[PDB]
């Protein structure tokens, strides 16, 4: 509703989580930065010690 | 006149049925999930979110 886009249809079990298919539908750069970071949040495993 | 031999018959029918009146006291039908409930479409009924 901030940018006045239609609300999504986002069916029941779609492979794609609804940040990872509203990166592609933005067209703002500011928020489309912070959502391409939540869909490549990960851990790191490294071993240590 | 009651002419005897010129008048009998042989009634030909035959020797046992088994009448079944109702048809669909037979069968036991189901149900799927009705989540997973399916239009004329493949796709499902009250699919969205």
């Amino acid at each position: 509703p901030a940018f006045g886009m239609q609300r999504m249809h986002y069916r029941n079990g779609d492979p794609q989580t609804p940040f990872q298919i509203a990166e592609q539908q933005i067209q703002n750069f500011q928020v489309a930065n912070w959502l391409h970071f939540v869909n490549n949040n990960q851990f790191r495993q490294v071993v240590i010690d | 006149q009651f002419d005897f031999r010129a008048s009998m018959h042989m009634l030909t029918s035959n020797l046992t049925f088994t009448v079944y009146s109702d048809l669909l006291a037979f069968v036991s039908a189901d149900t799927v999930e009705p989540i997973n409930a399916v239009a004329f479409d493949n796709m499902r009924i009250m699919n969205e979110l």
